[PDB]
RNA sequence: UGUUGCUGUUAAAGGGUUCGUAGUUGAAUUGAGGGCCUCUAAGGCGCAAUGGUUUAGUCCCAUCCACUUCGGAUUGGUGACCC
RNA sequence: GAAGAUGAUUAGAGACCAUUGUAGUCCACACUGCAAACGAUGACACCCAUGAAUUGGGGACUCAGCACGUUAUCUGACUUCUUCACGCGAAAGCUUUGAGGUUACAGUCUC
């Protein structure tokens, strides 16, 4: 089976967008798929994206602009911190310029340049370019 | 070791069988699966062109009465046999990939 | 196109020639990446272009070889008896240079060889047996027009046109219609009278 | 995948993408109610009360023409089945192969169903006793 | 040199003052195909050339073997333009002058960003990338100011070249082959320009090529 | 538009051009991405002039992609007619 | 060379468009004709 | 010794297969709200008005009739649509 | 037909070959679990393109409102392109049927 949700969704991004495809089908949908989807449109990455309902489980469909490079999944949702924002920064992404991580936080799900601003660590959930 | 050969000189895909009967071999009675055993149909005749001819005369009943029978026969062969009486030969690469299916 | 009053739009007479002499229909194989060109299939198993769809592509390859001033430096290529009577009445009139018979290797890529020659385009009769040509045309920046049998591959072919490459009378067709608009955008040859000269010029003879 | 052994099928049945009662079904919910504990009288398990309602009355789903499904409705009138459907059938099956190798020691098939359908059937014990719908004493044999 | 006849487009052009700089060659995509293209657009007092590897190559025969030389050569200019050749001749000079004709024919520019510092010009790469031929592959990783050139002294040289003056690097697979951590290293650099990041996008505009500009002095050059 | 300092000032030595097709980089190295120009066309039929602009990328004609998508971009803008 | 001369008033041209002289096709290529912004020409 | 960051077709290395406990891992739902005023803040595939002789168009019409690939014709025409 | 016996072949030869021949080869009930038991490719799950076929099911009087075939579609199996797309690999090769989606290194478990 599949053990991660987001796995799931984000190697048919990554494959398409290797291939140019500017749509992509995604087969489930979770309230944690919206809210990573929603803040890379806010940046610039994606084009819309709806959700359908087959009332059992929604598909999600998505239009690429083709302005991605790669969307990850970090998957054992490991603890970053205050402090450990630099370390998770450096060594899974390829800049600091441009590189956004996404995490979890009680207050919601936001980019590492959001959680610093806000003073609050977290569990890690997955990147993008 | 290198994958010479991606059927392994066989019919038989992978992940169907991985078992096919014995088969003795008409030459030295060597065994072998039937798969790898290197199939030929003969149509041996039973009277040579020459002799045909002399034959036919003194018949009338036969020849030009009803065409000559033929023996037939499938050959299956070993490989090591084939190869010797010339009737398989090495081929190039590009050669070796063809096949001709089971038509002659 | 727009702004415009229906210009370079399929007429009465223009399908009346398609359909005669036969270059609506393509090769009977089904395609291997022109799917969509087809519309339909035969009760005679040959599969019928759709000619909205090879008008469309006719005009736009017009606007390519209207876009070079120097007419030269776009070249035509055939290596099939049917198209290479047609290149020779077309790089009269509209000026492009070509090679024809067969193409030779390094003419588009070898410095030391006095048949070189750098193209800003490239035509081809077929891609498939063209196909040299159409490689040295990918190592150099050179866009690509192809007349595409259903069948034929597209590997590196930019803009296709879809064609029957069977037999004189398709091939004549379509570079006779190419040249016809080409003239009538630039020299300005009004689309008010038939066009001057007959197809059948274009059409192979043996000498 | 199939739990045991190989296999993948996609044999399936789907469901309505109207939940509400179709125009042609004018019956109540009572009437439904009343035909499904009638069948149940004869021994028939819920399985077989869906399929003789759907074809009979033209009932899209029990749940769609009633509040409730068709256990729910047998178990509010006391006349729902201690043993659930699926374990019931397996423990039967079971039983029909141990017959067949009393008599036959040679076959080596129905030998290694009898473990499968043996484990199967355990697993199935466990759950219906973690999930109360067993006694918590329940064991095969 | 030798007085020279241009037989490509780009040549007469670059013989002429039209194309004035190896950009316009670069920002429409053209081969170069002649080496004189390179020295009449960039001046000496730029460009350097060095030889990274001569070596013997043996090729077997019966009785007495053949011999003959590989060479690599690296070329370009610390304002961000590198290129590396590789060539094979019978004799050692022969090999040495080949080797700087392909050389400055394989020339690509470098983009050079910032590590999250901004002063100045360029003085590190602007992402991680890497490049491979045969088993090693690298991995260039961007470091602060005043970190200097941390590789070895092979890949040193090929840094300095490209006007990288800050980075961290580690290497894979078997290195002590040399010929192939050159091309390696060499592809790495390469690959800035070909991954897409955010402040490069904005629907940039095209305009026409040098030559259809100047298709006319190219019909005149002819003649 | 390209990497810019603290002082506003551009560094870069060119910005590359734009596959319209996928929106990524058009690399110097790639010689197969090519710029195919088509010259509009009013009434009467009188070219404008050459206007508008294509650019394709080599990894369009790696599997020919290239005419899928030309059409596509062509379509949108009204050049190519469809019914 | 100029032994090839393929000069003619119509000839072949307007005579394969149908004077009177006729054309015939599948019905599939009927279908297309009738439902295209041109129509079916005249003697298909 | 590769948690960060290893390898196992052929180079050292996937167990002959299946069942199966400890152990490890495990799908979706409950839902993170709104209005009035200012702001040229943007978009508009909404829209009353009224503008525009081809100072911009296409369908209809007029005249030809051209067997078939000419046209123009004015107020054309609350038409279509464009600033 | 191992072992054994006899005849050759050979410088030497139960050799390879020839004529024989015991255990064994077969069956029932017990053990053994040692194979290149191989696809030298662990198991489950997702994404991934080109063409032509085959194997089952489904879709548009008398074992008989039947059976086969053609066109088209679909789900489940085995594999070919000797025009398999991207990609990977040291190469040979691998390609929805992965050794692909991996230094941009993290789906899950185990040996």
């Amino acid at each position: 089976t599949m053990m991660s949700v987001l796995a799931n969704a984000l190697r048919c991004i990554a494959s398409a967008e290797r291939r140019g495809k500017r749509q992509v089908l995604i087969r489930p949908s979770s309230k944690v798929v919206v809210k990573f989807l929603q803040v890379m449109q806010k940046h610039g990455y994606i084009g819309e994206f709806e959700i359908i309902d087959d009332h059992r489980a929604g598909k999600i469909v998505v239009n690429l602009n083709g302005r991605l490079n790669k969307c990850g999944a970090i998957c054992p949702r490991f603890d970053c911190t205050t402090p450990d924002f630099e370390k998770w920064v450096k060594n899974i992404l390829p800049s600091r310029q441009f590189g956004f991580v996404v995490l979890t936080t009680s207050l919601g799900i936001m980019d590492h340049e959001e959680a610093r601003a806000r003073n609050t660590g977290g569990k890690v959930l997955g990147f993008f370019y | 070791m290198t994958t010479k050969r991606r059927n392994h000189g066989r019919a038989k895909p992978p992940c169907s069988r991985g078992r096919t009967r014995p088969v003795h071999c008409f030459n030295c009675g060597r065994l072998a699966p039937k798969d790898k055993a290197v199939g030929r149909f003969v149509v041996r005749r039973m009277l040579d062109q020459a002799s045909a001819r002399d034959v036919a005369e003194a018949s009338n009943v036969y020849g030009a009465g009803f065409p000559m029978p033929k023996l037939y026969m499938k050959q299956r062969f070993c490989i090591a046999c084939a190869i010797h009486s010339r009737t398989v030969r090495a081929r190039p690469t590009d050669m070796r990939k063809r096949r001709f299916t089971t038509k002659v | 196109v727009e702004s415009g009053a229906k210009v370079l739009r399929m007429k009465e007479g223009d399908v009346q020639k398609l359909v005669a002499m036969h270059c609506h229909l393509g090769t009977k194989n089904r395609s291997n990446a022109m799917k969509k060109y087809i519309h339909s299939r035969t009760k005679e198993g040959t599969n019928i272009i759709d000619l909205h769809m090879t008008w469309e592509k006719l005009i736009l390859a017009a606007r390519v070889i209207a876009a070079v001033e120097n007419p030269q430096d776009v070249t035509v290529c055939s290596t099939r008896l049917f198209g290479q009577r047609a290149i020779f009445k077309f790089s009269q009139l509209v000026g492009t240079s070509f090679l024809a018979g067969r193409f030779i290797p390094g003419t588009f890529t070898n410095q030391i060889q006095k048949k070189f020659m750098q193209p800003r385009v490239l035509l081809v009769t077929d891609p498939r047996t063209d196909h040299q040509a159409l490689r040295e045309a990918s190592l150099v920046n050179i866009p690509v027009i192809a007349f595409c049998d259903t069948d034929a591959p597209l590997e590196f072919v930019d803009i296709a046109i879809p064609c029957n490459n069977r037999g004189r009378y398709s091939i004549s067709m379509m570079y006779w219609l190419l040249a016809r608009e080409v003239l009538r955008l630039r020299g300005t040859i009004p689309r008010s009278v038939p066009w001057d000269v007959k197809v059948d010029l274009f059409f192979y003879r043996d000498p | 995948v199939r739990m045991q052994g190989v296999g993948h099928g996609k044999s399936a049945s789907s469901l309505p993408f109207c939940r509400t009662p179709p125009s042609w079904l004018k019956i109540a919910s009572r009437d439904v109610i009343d035909a499904v504990c009638k069948l149940a009288k004869k021994g028939l398990t819920p399985s077989r009360i869906g399929m003789q309602l759907r074809d009979s009355m033209g009932i899209a789903q029990v749940k769609n023409v009633t509040g409730r499904k068709i256990l729910r409705i047998l178990k509010h009138k006391g006349m729902a089945p201690e043993i659930p459907e699926d374990l019931y059938c397996l423990i039967k099956r079971a039983t029909e192969m141990r017959k067949h190798l009393e008599r036959n020691t040679k076959d080596r098939d129905t030998k290694f169903r009898l473990i499968l359908v043996e484990s199967r059937i355990h697993r199935l014990a466990r759950y219906y006793k973690r999930v109360k719908q067993l006694p918590p004493t329940w064991k095969y044999e | 040199k030798e007085e020279w006849v241009p037989c490509t487009k780009l040549g007469r052009l670059v013989k002429e003052q039209k194309i004035t700089s190896l950009e316009e060659i670069f920002l429409f995509s053209m081969p170069i195909k002649e080496h004189q293209i390179v020295d009449q657009l960039i001046k000496e007092s730029d460009m350097r050339d060095e030889l990274m590897l001569i070596v013997p190559v043996q090729k077997a025969t019966s009785a007495g073997q053949r011999t003959r030389f590989k060479a690599f050569n690296i070329v370009g200019d610390g304002n961000g333009h590198i290129g590396v050749g590789a060539r094979v001749g019978k004799e050692v000079s022969l090999a040495i002058r080949a080797s700087m004709i392909a050389a400055k024919l394989n020339v690509v520019p470098i983009r050079r960003g910032y590590w999250g510092n901004k002063i100045g010009e360029p003085h590190t790469i602007p992402m991680k990338v890497t490049g491979k031929c045969g088993s090693v592959s690298v991995r260039l990783i961007p470091a602060p100011r005043g970190a200097g050139i941390v590789a070895a002294p092979v890949p040193k040289k090929i840094l300095e070249f490209a006007g990288v003056e800050d980075v961290y690097t580690s290497s894979c697979g078997n290195t002590r082959t040399r010929g192939n951590f050159i091309m390696a290293t060499f592809y790495a650099l390469r690959k800035t320009y070909g991954f897409l990041t955010p402040d490069l996008w904005a629907e940039t505009e095209v305009s026409r090529d040098p030559t259809d500009e100047h298709s006319d002095f190219l019909t005149m050059g002819s003649k | 538009i390209g990497t810019y300092n603290e002082e506003g000032v551009n560094v870069d030595l060119y910005i590359p051009r734009k596959c319209h097709a996928t929106n990524n980089l058009i690399t110097s190295y790639d010689h197969s991405a090519v710029q195919i120009a088509i010259a509009n066309v009013d009434a009467n039929g009188v070219l404008n002039g050459t206007t508008t602009t294509f650019c394709i990328a080599g990894y369009l004609r790696r599997q020919a992609e290239s005419d899928h998508a030309i059409n596509h971009l062509a379509i949108s803008k009204g050049i190519i007619r469809i019914k | 060379e100029r032994e090839r001369r393929m000069d003619y008033v119509p000839e072949v041209s307007h005579v394969d468009q149908a004077i009177q002289d006729g054309v015939h096709v599948d019905k599939q290529t009927f279908s297309m004709l009738k439902r295209m912004e041109t129509g079916v020409p005249r003697h298909v």
